[PDB]
């Protein structure tokens, strides 16, 4: 469906103005007829974007109500009402058991539904942001007259007019223009104004001057044009549809959840029906056969687990909110940890998005300035008298000014009225020479010649601030070579000197080096005009050369670039140390893209492209073995004629990849290419041209300050302070939460065994029921909750940023090793500790373990109010039941006591508690509150009716203590083996 | 689903579960080692004695038809089961039985809950003390019973103040009374027991337990309802009175009966 | 005692409940203290 939109567009900028009118039945001068425009409206439809059909929240909520655990809990809830119905008909049961348990279980499903619904959130308003880029109104020429109309009423063929400050209402063929410049950052991510004129200037319509696009704005001048595309058919309207239309897809974390749901659901249905038939064979009435099944359901399903996961995710997202990293989708909290490839935009993401002075060439020396936002570098020069001469030209031969009321904000961050290069120079001098306004007050400008297309230079004449002179100084800047052809002397370390071929060659060298760094280079020179030849009232003519512009003194060079953000180089290296592959994907030109790649460490030192090898060896590129080149730089124009299989080979064959001059669909294609190889991919960006890629990414991260509204709609995560170091933190947090989820899951599952085994022995042994159904829910929904959550606050056991990204195909959240430990080893020890306390309670009340076998028949018989114990005493029905429920209560408390040790062992997968310590305060809180809850549930009056919880005698609490301790020792010995031999036996069997 | 590794994981879980079973058993050993053979550690959960009868009630109810044979043959099965134990052939010789007062007497202490003596000798009880009661084919002859509790001394109420069966045949010193009731007085209560009294003779106490007193016999109290009514559910409650006797709204068998007789004939 | 051994069939479930609830409360307070050591 969207495969059409993933392709590069076709256009009609090649046609003549006249020819273009024939195609759209239009007038170049009079414009369309009121009737013809209305006709075309009904024909083509409105100049608007329609949002894609969404899935209502209704269906979204209910889709969770049927996912493995909820299905089993539904079967339980209904099976409760089943047994209740069968009762209400047969023998009038005045009880509330099956009825209430059926109500409780149905509530558990609904509430669990809210948790998973909260986790599976999708806040997407892509198409809405795009719609915000179409103006409310447009100016059209109809019947030879200009009028404002609803922009939706704009059709292909009419004559539109735009001017500085307004949004392009539709894709236009420029037919007339006067000084028109446009901001195409929507399509390129670059905000430098692009001229628009009627002349065709490139085969590529996205590069030609005679096309203006919807989603962009006119920055200055005026233009008229013929509408060629409207609504969904515009270049960026298609990007809108592509972006808004892209299928979301399941996250890595989501896939893991479903996976263990299958496992646990599997064992649940297995043991469920495996013992349902095992009971009927033993001659159990279907009346009972279902009651046992309900218990089996409740025992096997970890009722509180899915909600635990959600809370652990939420708590991890809260910590990241506190580092200026907003998470829109709870699952995106983990994806960053599983990320193996980052596709990053350059401008406004890796870079500050601001022309900044990078180097200066004066005194036959290359000086480097500090490009960082917060200025974390050092000085270059202050002493040289040459510097002050260059500094003066940079301030004086400059027409840029700071906007009013910025004195509060830092120099480099403040808004400037002017072109990017003049702003850069302004901020450079203001920083290291103080107020520039002061320099422009001490040296009043009397005449100037602003930068001309033809002159290729800008000159200014000022009254020298010096009192002993107060004469006229000439300054000029422009193209380095043009400035050179106008110089005779060079200000070396203070004093001038003739411009010999020697210094002239050093100039060329300096010029070539700076240009090689991808930096824009300017020349600077001045000339102190002779006093006798220029009186204090001498008039200077700016129109006609009234003053010399030759034999001037060359002062120096200055170079500039849109520099990396301070934290970016280090963040890139850190991603790469964690084994994450970092690719650059930018709409910017290749020379600039490549230079920043080396600056931030995308391309490491020494690595070459095929073009680099060819130039170094002075040989044809076809003569170069492409396998000798680990780095590559792909232009979008070449990308366009490559198949995906060939794109896949590029991705496979290079470690250091730069995709430059890419369109928005091309970014999507590169992302998909990476994913196709089985990689989890993150995208980082800030422009509307990142929207499709951000949507398709497993996780999209947008910049918060510099980011466009669209990009932040398309993302899963926002960096609110533009701190790229947050990606590094995000991946670290993502890995940590993945491990801690394992700990929390194992902990929760472990207590399933002591809830399952009592029901089994109840059938096979014919003893009184050791633990009840209600009692199970008091564990999974009550006591285990806070402890399970607390594992989310566990510190790393080792340097997680030192390991490679997990293999999502092999490294699962819940594997066989977890089940073996939780179900086969620790849970089994917990089961016994439960049974022990059960036998203790009964034996101390007169029913010794031996006489318990095959007694349930008489025990449950409501009409036998005289059962004989081991000592020959006789018990009524309600009397023995009180002891039985007291058994449920102590078995319950036994679970809590054995979960104490389990909580401590689940703390660490490898390390010892004596190494990791007990610095998790939430965990300790869990221990205290868990025990408080259990005690309250046993001793609070009335709980014997609502939950069948009975007061325990002090000695009862200590039954499971020896089992709780064996768990601690056992797991500590086991992990001691793991560490002592990384070999594999204990490791490959039990290492979560 | 591994390789030959299936063996190594079998060798593990075999030894592992073996140890766990051996430990579980060990903790059961020590538990038993802390317990007496003659007396349970706790008795507060049987404390107030329950009162149970022979007619096995479907739901605290015994409804049947006099004009039908197999209508009551179900209740006669359980009635027989109990009384078959009070046979004279079961109580033979001076061991381990003893002839006790044919009239309600005081308690009898055979020492402590020790094995320092043989089987503590229990009082004989003749089912022949149960006058009038196949059993009552019309108007049932229910048999009451006080639940056995080791070392329990059932203490009758003293005639200090007012009483339900106000002072009639009040053998204050040696009888634990049992008065059945329904207002709703559409019946005819008739009690049979030891010495002809409507109670339990205190000479059968305290019970020394199964280990120290096997073949022991607890006193019975036969109750006959020769009601002149027919074809209606009659809620009859038999209540025992005493210092150590109490009741509960939950446990409807805590020192009392709940019988729903209906001679639907 | 002899016939006056009523205490054998008695248990102070009332005190046990009072003590149990005291303990539960204090464990609840202790937990808050440790948690609130930083929020
Ligand atoms: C318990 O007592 C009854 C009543 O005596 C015994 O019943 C048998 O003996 C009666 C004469 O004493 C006969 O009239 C009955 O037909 C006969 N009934 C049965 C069911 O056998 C009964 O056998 C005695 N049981 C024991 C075990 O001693
Ligand atoms: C109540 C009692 C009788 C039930 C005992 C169940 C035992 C036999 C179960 C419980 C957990 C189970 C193990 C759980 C995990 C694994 C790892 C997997 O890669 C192979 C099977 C294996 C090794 C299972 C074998 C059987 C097992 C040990
Ligand atoms: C009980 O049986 C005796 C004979 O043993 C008889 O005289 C008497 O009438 C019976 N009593 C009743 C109330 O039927
Ligand atoms: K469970
Ligand atoms: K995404
Ligand atoms: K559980
Ligand atoms: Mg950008």
């Amino acid at each position: 469906l969207d495969e059409l939109k993933k392709e590069v567009s076709m256009d009609d900028h090649k046609l003549s103005l006249d020819e273009l009118h024939n195609k759209y039945g239009t007038d170049l001068t009079r414009g369309l007829t009121n009737a013809r425009a209305k006709e075309i409206l009904a024909r083509d439809g409105p100049n608007s974007l329609t949002p894609p059909p969404t899935t209502p929240e209704w269906i979204k909520f209910c889709r969770q109500l049927f996912g493995g655990f909820s299905i089993l809990l539904w079967i339980g809830a209904i099976l409760c009402f089943l047994a209740y119905g069968i009762q209400a008909a047969t023998e009038d049961e005045p009880a509330n058991d099956n009825l209430y348990l059926g109500v409780v279980l149905s509530t558990v499903v609904i509430v669990t539904g809210c948790f998973s619904y909260y986790q599976e959130a999708k806040s997407s308003r892509i198409m809405d942001s795009f719609k915000n880029m179409v103006p409310q109104q447009a100016l059209v020429i109809r019947d030879g007259e200009k009028s404002t109309i609803n922009a939706e009423f704009v059709v292909a063929g009419d004559l539109v007019e735009v001017k500085g400050g307004d949004r392009i209402p539709a894709d236009l063929r420029i037919i007339s223009a006067h000084g028109c410049k446009v901001d195409n950052s929507s399509l390129t991510g670059e905000s430098e104004p692009q001229t628009r004129s009627p002349e065709f200037s490139s085969e590529n319509p996205l590069e030609t001057r005679n096309i203006a696009f919807f989603s962009t704005n006119c920055v200055e001048g005026t233009a008229r044009g013929v509408v060629v595309y409207t609504g969904d058919r515009t270049v960026m309207g298609r990007i809108a549809t592509l972006a808004s239309g892209l299928e979301v897809g399941r996250t890595p974390i989501a896939i893991e959840i479903e996976h263990f749901i299958h496992i646990i659901t599997g064992v649940a249905v297995f043991l469920g029906v495996s013992f349902f038939i095992l009971s009927l064979i033993l001659g159990y009435s279907w009346l009972e056969a279902v009651i046992f099944l309900i218990g089996i359901i409740v025992a096997n399903v970890p009722e509180g687990l899915l909600a635990t996961v959600t809370v652990c995710l939420t708590l991890t997202a809260k910590r990241m909110a506190r580092k200026n990293c907003l998470v829109k989708n709870l699952e995106a909290v983990e994806t960053l940890g599983s990320t193996s490839t980052i596709c990053s935009d350059k401008t406004g993401t890796l870079t500050q998005n601001r022309m900044t002075v990078a180097h200066m060439w004066f005194d036959n020396q290359i000086h480097e300035a500090d490009t960082t936002e917060n200025q974390s570098g050092a000085a270059f020069d202050k002493t040289s008298a040459t510097w002050s001469a260059l500094s003066r030209i940079a301030a004086l031969c400059n027409r840029a000014v700071f906007q009013a009321g910025q004195d509060n904000v830092p120099i480099l961050k403040r808004s400037v009225a002017g072109d990017a290069s003049e702003s850069a120079l302004l901020k450079c001098i203001e920083l290291c020479c103080g107020s520039v306004q002061g320099m422009r007050d001490r040296n009043p400008k009397i005449v100037e010649i602003p930068f001309n297309s033809t002159n290729k230079y800008q000159l200014s004449i000022h009254e020298n601030e010096k009192s002993s002179e107060s004469r006229y100084l000439l300054v000029m800047k422009g193209a380095p070579e043009r400035i050179l052809d106008r110089c005779s002397t060079i200000l070396l370390n203070g004093a001038e000197e003739p411009l010999k071929e020697d210094m002239k060659e050093a100039f060329q060298n300096a010029y070539l080096e700076l240009g090689g760094l991808g930096e824009r280079v300017l020349g600077f020179c001045h000339f102190a005009l002779p006093e006798d030849k220029y009186n204090e009232g001498y008039p200077f003519d700016a129109d006609e050369p009234n003053f010399p512009t030759t034999d001037l003194c060359f002062v120096g060079l200055m170079a500039m670039i849109d520099p990396p953000r301070a934290a970016v180089p280090d963040a890139v290296g850190k991603c790469r140390s964690a084994g994450i592959k970092v690719i650059m994907v930018t709409g910017d030109h290749p020379i600039t893209a490549k230079a920043i790649a080396k600056g931030v460490g995308i391309i490491s030192e020494g690595n070459e492209t095929i073009e680099d090898i060819a130039a170094r060896l002075n040989i044809p590129i076809g003569q170069v073995n492409p396998r000798d080149a680990k780095a590559c730089v792909v232009h979008g124009s070449d990308l366009k004629d490559l198949s995906t299989e060939v794109l896949d080979d590029i991705l496979h064959y290079h470690t250091e990849i730069v995709f430059a001059r890419t369109s928005p669909q091309q970014k999507l294609i590169i992302v998909e290419g990476c994913q196709r190889q089985g990689a989890i991919v993150a995208v980082t960006g800030d422009g509307v041209n990142d929207s499709p890629a951000l949507k398709k990414a497993d996780i999209g991260v947008a910049m918060g300050i510099s980011g466009s509204d669209v990009s932040k709609q398309a993302a899963d995560m926002i960096l609110l302070d533009d701190n790229f170091a947050s990606i590094v933190t995000g991946v670290e947090e993502g890995r940590l939460i993945f491990d801690n989820l394992k700990k929390s899951i194992a902990y929760t599952l472990t207590s399933n065994i002591p809830e399952i085994t009592p029901f089994l022995v109840f059938i096979i042994g014919n003893v009184p029921l050791p633990l009840g159904t209600v009692t199970i829910l008091c564990i999974d929904l009550g006591t285990d909750m806070v402890p399970a959550i607390s594992l989310a606050y566990e510190q790393a056991e080792s340097d997680i940023m030192k390991r490679q990204p997990r293999n999502p195909k092999t490294d699962k959240l819940v594997n066989e090793r977890l089940i073996s430990m939780a179900y086969g080893q620790i849970g089994m020890i917990q089961a016994l500790g439960g049974f022990f306390s059960y036998f203790v309670i009964l034996a101390e009340n007169g029913f010794l373990p031996m006489d318990l076998i095959g007694k349930r028949v008489r025990w449950d018989d409501r009409w036998i109010s005289d059962v004989e114990d081991s000592f020959g005493q006789q018990w009524t029905y309600e009397q023995r039941k009180i002891v039985e429920f007291t058994c449920h209560t102590s078995f319950f408390i036994s679970i809590v006591v054995v979960q104490w040790a389990d909580l401590i062992i689940c703390k660490t997968r490898r390390n010892s508690i004596f190494q990791q310590g007990m610095k998790n305060k939430i965990l300790i809180f869990g221990l205290f509150e868990e025990t408080a809850l259990a005690a309250f549930l046993s001793y609070c009056p009335g709980t014997d009716v609502a939950l069948r919880m009975y007061p325990l005698k002090p000695s009862w609490w200590f039954c499971a203590f020896p089992y709780s301790l064996i768990i601690f020792l056992y797991d500590e010995m086991r992990r001691f083996i793991i560490r002592r031999s990384p070999g594999g036996w204990v490791e490959q069997e039990t290492y979560y | 689903r591994t390789g030959s590794s299936w063996f190594k994981i079998f060798l593990f879980y075999l030894i592992f579960y073996g140890c766990l079973a051996g430990i579980f058993i060990g903790t059961i050993q020590v538990l038993l080692l802390t317990l007496s053979d003659f007396e349970p550690k706790y008795q507060d959960r049987v404390a107030p004695p329950g009162l149970s009868h022979a007619p096995y009630a479907i739901k605290t109810e015994i409804s049947f038809s006099i004009s039908n044979p197999k209508s009551y043959e179900s209740f006669v099965k359980s009635m027989h089961k109990l009384m078959d134990l009070y046979n004279e052939s079961s109580q033979a010789g001076n061991s381990p039985f003893e002839d006790c007062s044919d009239t309600p007497a005081d308690y009898i202490k055979r020492g402590d809950l020790d094995d320092s003596q043989g089987q503590k000798k229990a009082c004989r009880f003749s089912r022949m003390w149960l006058k009038n009661c196949g059993y009552a084919e019309g108007k049932p002859c229910v048999v009451a019973k006080l639940n056995r509790i080791i070392g329990f001394y059932p203490k009758p109420l003293k005639n200090t103040t007012d009483l339900p069966e106000e002072l009639q045949a009040n053998y204050n010193q040696y009888v634990l009374p049992l008065r059945c009731a329904a207002r709703e007085k559409i019946g005819s209560i008739e009690y049979f027991g030891l010495g002809g009294y409507a109670g339990f003779p205190l000479q059968y106490y305290p019970y020394y337990g199964k280990r120290l007193q096997k073949k022991y016999l607890q006193p019975l109290l036969a109750i006959q309802f020769t009601n002149l009514t027919q074809n209606m559910e009659l809620r009859i409650e038999c209540k025992v009175y005493g210092e150590n006797i109490d009741y509960s709204e939950k446990d409807r068998f805590r020192g009392r009966f709940e019988v729903k007789i209906e001679v639907k004939s | 005692e002899g016939p006056d051994n009523d205490e054998r069939f008695t248990y102070d479930y009332y005190r046990l409940r009072v003590v149990g609830l005291i303990v539960a409360a204090v464990l609840c307070v202790i937990g808050i203290i440790i948690l609130l050591a930083g929020k």
